[PDB]
């Protein structure tokens, strides 16, 4: 029960992120970029 | 006991009279006047939110 204020690392609301598929009619796996954090959604 | 002043002539005067209203609005930031553009020293001023 709190509306506590934080400073910290986050992902900004509203940003673009990148897709990548493995459709077979490809297979791609590069070697992503880790900062500060990484948000992953499969 | 038995005497008493009374006027012949009038004059008409116009004075003035000066009143202040109201004053200067004024709003203040609590950032960018404790903590100008710092972000060590904004993280501490929740504290005092
Ligand atoms: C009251 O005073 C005024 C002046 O403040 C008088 O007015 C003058 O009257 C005379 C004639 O009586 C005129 O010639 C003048 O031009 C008037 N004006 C001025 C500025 O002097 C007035 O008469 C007085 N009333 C009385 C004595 O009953
Ligand atoms: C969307 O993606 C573009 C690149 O195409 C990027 O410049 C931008 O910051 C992203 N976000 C928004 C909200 O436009």
């Amino acid at each position: 029960d709190v509306l506590h204020l934080t400073q910290d690392y986050f992902l900004p609301f509203h940003s673009n992120l990148t897709q990548y598929f493995s459709l077979n009619i490809y297979f791609d796996n590069p070697i992503l970029k880790f900062g500060d954090g990484v948000y992953f959604a499969a | 006991n038995n005497s008493i002043a009374i006027p012949t002539n009038f004059s008409i005067s116009v004075t003035t009279e000066v009143m202040p209203v109201s004053m200067a609005k004024t709003s203040v930031d609590c950032t960018m006047y404790i903590c100008g553009d710092s972000l060590e020293c904004s993280n501490l001023l929740l504290q005092y939110g």
